[PDB]
């Protein structure tokens, strides 16, 4: 108890004190470092200047015409103007990063607050000769930094298991990081392609160290504590037993206890269910695969006909799921997923700029390369497109209703293929294990050394 | 400082670059070089203000426009060497002793805004480009040691860069508002440099493998609020300017953090203070320093030339003198001290060169 | 075949000794590797322990470019062979284990591997 007006003045006074204090103890740090930095200056400057002494560099001497005048009446000078022999320049190119697959990209401090609170506190103590009127006075001089409440709270103010601080924890809390940050689709943590975090159903099918690992392992092994013993390492059948007692982009659907009918996201997006969906294995909307024995590049094969590459987990019979060490396989419909692109060469175009040339003969309808770049939203493409127009020039290509791929900052060599309305290549968007990817195909046979072109207009028409 | 001569080169084009030859032997006359339009010009400095015209080259190509130049030497021959480059993205090494263009490097995919030689190794050339990247060349062995750009390099044109005194790290700045630190004393980089001197094209079927450094050892967008067009080291502190009419002194990390223990994820910067001036809000205007880094000089868009004394305590008390002259009224693009500080040269939009002497 | 070609990463001219090795056989381009592990570290939400396992896995997956579910068993056996020494020396043996049980919740591997892998790891630790 001692007056609100009084306290507000103290707030204003201690704060203004502290501030002015930090201000000086900080003007000195500066002063300190300017000096002990200038010691470094002279220290290393000497080193150079000595390395300079040990040299005898030659003086420069004198030599179509050029002259220089003086604006201070000095005599004009005239000297011979030597020509530097021409040198050819290469076309313009802005910096870019190599990609072999698409890459997604999205669209009164606290230190002082505490000192002031403490300094105010010590006045409340010396008064009697973490209080409550103090926080109300501070909220009155800083109505913004929070209310009386938030300031009382702000003032007072993820396990690891292999470490010294392991806890006994839930199993779905030791596993939490792995479960949310893991992409079931491309088998990587915090992956570069798939923004929507994993569906909840997709990851379901004594010290901290030991107790936690116990609950994790029973959720997998259940009651066979014999094995839970082998894995927990330093316990036994028994001991465990005893512890027990005490065109739209594709996105996996997950609608528990409910069929894939017309309310289903996949069905509405007009997409098939994939192996990534959490629905009946008997789902009518899943795509089967094909039972081909080879080839897979004609309307005979349901995948090719559906404009999908083959799935190495459903197409068991054509070759798509085997021989991982070769890129040339029985199946001719998985060039994108294995990245079996053709050698490409970079040189200035015969039209303009840079162009791309194929290093070896390619056959009609043959895959050449995936057109790779950043995946960005239609919104980001708008932003970026304003910047790009200044350059009369752009490398955005629609992937689907939701995403554009932009080979401006990242992509592979095929982005040097120029545009033409009489192309020798075309672009086809395939569905590939749940990703839309752009494949570039030869439109006719093509010979060694030929320059590549396709017609950008068809990409540019997500009309 | 007193104004002691003013010159005008016939071509009437902006002069973007001036550099004294800090390799001139003790005793030899002070030489400096100028670049602008498609030309490179050399001058000898004498007393009572006489600036003597020594050499001038013109690019065969009318559409070349040189922005920058820099002096180095040849270890073996002891010749001075002048590198120049500009809007055609091409580096030429000139041998003023021989009137030869002896080397040239095509490669940058757009214009070259700055050029810097390594403080201790004459053969290492840093070039900074409008293509968004910098490149380190080894000009002895004609090889591209490293490209500094990529997923975490500059997102826009790079305007400037500078080695620190001993040649261990590079700092770069540009139009994306960013300043970035690139260490070249890492094992990777020193290995790449060693490797570059070994590369013999005649004894192999494969090209030299250039480093692709996509990641700076530190980057900040937090010093200036616009394009950053000049940066230099003052010690382990950085001096840098935008177009907000200040040169800003700052260091990466917090006040006590050591430039060399700073971590590539460091998000802190500390602003030590700044030098104020006016009417320098057009871009591509560059401040220069002494060899002994005792004083700093900047030129104006209306022709005023500022010189500070850096042997002080603070930017607050930073002693500033303003050189000025009825006849000098153009934008001063860049300045250059002689190795010893006796002379200060400034060059302008109007093709003019202004010589200021000391004492 | 009758034209001057250029390295696509440096724009320097490609000489006669030839376009032989492709400048982009980078299944895992360098910068993607560093970019990935840099992004993991930026997480203030995840152990230092479960991160160092996530990084190693990612680097491992990126180096071989697995693309089928039917490859994950071999991937985990490959992981320990190639990375087990690191997992041990950096003391990441339990976190690794949470990785296998997770990989199992995602229906990618069998229980027979989720310990056949833990077996070969220990088998390796004693080897030190
Ligand atoms: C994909 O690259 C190709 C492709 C083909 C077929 N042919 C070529 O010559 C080049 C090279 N090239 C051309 C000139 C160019 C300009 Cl004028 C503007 C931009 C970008 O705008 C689209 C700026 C946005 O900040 C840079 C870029 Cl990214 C470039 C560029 O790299
Ligand atoms: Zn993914
Ligand atoms: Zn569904
Ligand atoms: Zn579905
Ligand atoms: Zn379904
Ligand atoms: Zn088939
Ligand atoms: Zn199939
Ligand atoms: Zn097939």
């Amino acid at each position: 108890e001692k007056g609100p007006i009084c306290w507000r003045k103290r707030v204003k006074s201690e704060y203004m004190r502290l501030r002015q204090l930090k201000r000086f103890r900080r003007a000195d740090e500066v002063k300190s470092m300017f000096n002990s930095n200038r010691q470094k200056i002279q220290e290393r400057t000497e080193i150079l200047n000595q390395e300079w002494k040990q040299r005898r560099i030659q003086p420069v001497h004198i030599m179509r015409e050029c002259s220089v005048t003086s604006d201070l009446d000095f005599p004009k000078q005239v000297i011979p103007l030597k020509t530097l022999n021409a040198v050819a320049s290469v076309p313009i190119m802005y910096s870019w990063s190599p990609l072999q697959q698409n890459f997604m990209v999205e669209d009164i401090n606290d230190e002082i607050f505490v000192e002031l609170v403490n300094a105010l506190g010590q006045l409340d103590r010396r008064d009697e000769k973490p209080s409550d009127k103090i926080f109300e006075a501070i909220s009155s001089m800083f109505p913004d930094k929070g209310t009386a409440e938030e300031l009382k709270e702000k003032y007072k103010e993820t396990p690891n298991i292999d470490g010294p601080n392991a806890k006994s924890v839930q199993r779905e809390q030791s596993l939490h990081s792995f479960h949310t940050l893991f992409c079931r689709r491309c088998f990587k943590y915090d992956c570069f392609l798939h923004p929507f975090h994993a569906t909840p159903n997709t990851y379901k099918r004594w010290s901290g160290a030991e107790a936690s690992m116990f609950r994790v392992l029973i959720g997998t092994y259940y009651d066979n504590f014999c094995a839970i013993a082998r894995l927990i390492g330093t316990k036994t059948c028994r001991q465990v037993y005893e512890f027990r007692v005490k065109v739209y982009n594709y996105q996996p659907c997950d609608h528990p206890r409910q069929p894939c009918d017309n309310s289903c996201p996949c069905v509405i997006a007009q997409n098939f269910c994939e192996k990534f969906c959490q629905c009946s294995s008997e789902c009518q909307n899943r795509f089967p695969g094909c039972r081909c024995k080879a080839q897979c590049n004609t309307k005979q094969c349901p995948c090719y006909l559906a404009v999908r590459e083959c799935d190495p987990d459903l197409c068991l019979t054509c070759g798509a799921a085997d021989h991982w060490d070769s890129k040339n396989v029985s199946c001719k419909n998985c060039s994108i997923q294995r990245g079996s692109k053709k050698h490409l060469l970079l040189a200035p175009s015969d039209v303009a700029g840079w162009g791309i040339f194929i290093k070896d003969p390619v056959q009609k309808n043959e895959f050449i390369s995936e057109y790779c770049g950043e995946i960005i939203s239609q919104d980001e493409a708008d932003r970026r497109g304003k910047v790009y127009d200044k350059y009369m020039c752009s490398f955005l290509f629609n992937l689907n209703n939701d995403f554009v791929v932009d080979a401006t900052r990242k992509g592979n060599k095929i982005r040097f293929a120029n545009h033409s309305v009489n192309p020798n290549c075309y672009a086809k968007v395939m569905m590939v294990n749940g990703d839309h990817r752009i494949g570039i195909f030869a439109k006719r046979a093509i010979q060694t050394g030929e320059e590549l072109f396709f017609d950008y207009r068809y990409s540019q028409a997500d009309a | 400082f007193k104004c002691v001569n003013s010159l005008k080169e016939d071509h009437n084009q902006p002069l973007f670059g001036v550099q004294f030859n800090w390799h001139s032997k003790e005793g030899d006359p002070l030489v400096f070089a100028t670049v602008g339009s498609n030309r490179v010009t050399l001058y000898e400095c004498h007393s009572q203000g006489e600036i003597r015209l020594l050499q001038s080259y013109v690019d065969a190509d009318a559409d070349e426009n040189f922005y920058t130049c820099a002096w180095t030497y040849d270890s073996n021959t002891s010749h001075p060497l002048l590198a120049v480059a500009g809007s055609r993205g091409i580096i030429r090494i000139i041998n003023p002793i021989t009137m030869q263009c002896i080397k040239h490097y095509v490669g940058h995919g757009n214009a070259i805004n700055e050029l810097k030689f390594h403080p201790r190794d004459p053969n290492l050339l840093l070039s900074v480009s409008k293509d968004h990247a910098l490149r380190l060349w080894n000009i002895q062995t004609d090889t591209l040691v490293a490209i500094f750009g990529g997923v975490e390099g500059h997102r826009d044109e790079v305007l400037s860069a500078d080695y620190d005194l001993l040649g261990e790290k590079i700092m770069s700045c540009g139009m994306d508002h960013s300043l970035k630190l690139w260490r070249i004393n890492s094992k990777r980089m020193m290995n790449a440099i060693k490797e570059s001197y070994d590369y013999n094209p005649n004894k192999t079927n494969r090209p030299f493998i250039s480093q692709k450094i996509h990641f700076p050892d530190f980057s900040t967008r937090d010093i200036h609020r616009n394009y950053v067009d000049c940066v230099r080291w003052l010690g382990d502190l950085i001096l840098s300017k935008s177009c907000e009419n200040a040169i800003v002194c700052w260091k990466p990390g917090k006040m006590e953090d050591d430039i060399d223990k700073i971590k590539p994820s460091e998000s802190n910067v500390t602003i030590l203070g700044r030098f104020d001036y006016s009417q320098c809000d057009i871009w591509y205007m560059r401040f220069s320093m002494d060899f002994w880094q005792k004083m700093l000089a900047l030129g104006n868009q209306v022709g005023k030339l500022y010189v500070w004394d850096l042997e002080v305590e603070d930017p607050h008390k930073a002693k500033c003198t303003t050189l000025t002259h009825h006849k000098c009224g153009a934008a001063i693009r860049q300045t250059s001290f002689s190795r010893d500080s006796s002379i200060l040269i400034a060059v302008c939009d109007d093709a003019s060169i202004w010589r200021w002497d000391r004492l | 075949h009758n034209r001057l070609y250029f390295h696509s990463d440096t724009c320097l001219p490609l000489r006669p000794q030839e376009m032989e090795v492709d400048d982009e056989d980078e299944k895992d381009p360098e910068w993607l590797r560093e970019k990935t592990i840099t992004q993991i570290e930026e997480f203030s939400d995840v152990n230092e322990g479960e991160k160092e396992v996530m990084k190693l896995w990612n680097l491992h997956v990126m180096k071989h470019g697995f693309i089928a579910d039917n490859q994950m068993n071999h991937a985990c056996m490959l992981f320990v062979e190639n990375y087990g020494q690191k997992i041990i020396k950096k003391n990441l043996c339990r976190n690794f284990m949470l990785h296998l049980v997770s990989m199992h919740d995602f229906n990618l591997i069998s229980i027979m591997s989720i310990d056949k892998a833990v077996t070969k790891l220990r088998e390796m630790q004693q080897k030190l």
